[PDB]
């Protein structure tokens, strides 16, 4: 569509192409390890509540 | 008077000094009175929810 439209030289071409070229930063959490060990550490608070009780 | 004849006063006092101080005493130590069942339907350590 724009191969056949955009009269412009090259601009659809490099464009499509540092599209392709282009890869967003997909971000990483680094949130969860810590909730995980949140998690653990009151599992076994529970867990020793639960047994005393 | 008989009860003027105080020749046979101590075989009055004696046994009623043993009688009244000791026996009746004794009697009534046995004849003891429990506080009244009170089953406490309230009573409960429950610490406050781990948390």
């Amino acid at each position: 569509y724009y191969k056949a439209n955009v009269a412009k030289a090259g601009l659809v071409d490099d464009f499509e192409k540092k599209f392709n070229a282009l890869k967003v930063p997909v971000p990483e959490d680094k949130y969860t390890a810590q909730v995980d060990a949140e998690e653990k550490e009151d599992v076994k608070s529970c867990a020793e509540w639960v047994s005393l009780s | 008077m008989p009860q003027l004849n105080t020749t046979v006063w101590p075989t009055m006092i004696t046994p009623m000094l043993l009688t009244l101080f000791l026996i009746t005493q004794l009697k009534m130590l046995n004849t003891n009175y429990h506080l009244p069942p009170s089953p406490k339907p309230m009573k409960m350590k429950n610490y406050n929810k781990p948390w």
